[PDB]
């Protein structure tokens, strides 16, 4: 049971790491996406003028 | 919000510019038309008196 607690603790901080990196992902990507939609709008305005 | 601006305004500007151009014609037309009503209903009124 003493390896068990250390085996589970490996599992633990591993899962916790994964989640922090998952947030790295979504936190970055959701920001890239805004900075895309905004780059599109800088064009969409011009288009909307011609429209 | 700037696109929202260009869309909304640009639309109603396009739209009122339409109406405005329409009645601009009609007004220039009704002057010509009332000028013809003039000579017509006054040559009609002329040999009406005789």
């Amino acid at each position: 049971l003493a390896i068990e607690i250390t085996t589970n603790s490996q599992e633990a901080a591993a899962k916790h790491e994964a989640q922090r990196l998952e947030q790295e992902a979504r936190g970055r990507l959701e920001r890239q996406k805004i900075l895309d939609q905004s780059e599109a709008e800088k064009a969409r305005k011009e288009l909307l003028e011609l429209e | 919000a700037m696109s929202m601006a260009v869309e909304s305004t640009g639309n109603a500007k396009a739209e009122a510019e339409s109406r405005a151009e329409a009645a601009r014609i009609e007004g220039e037309g009704s002057v010509l038309q009332a000028k013809l009503k003039a000579q017509a209903l006054a040559i009609e009124t002329e040999a009406e008196l005789e």
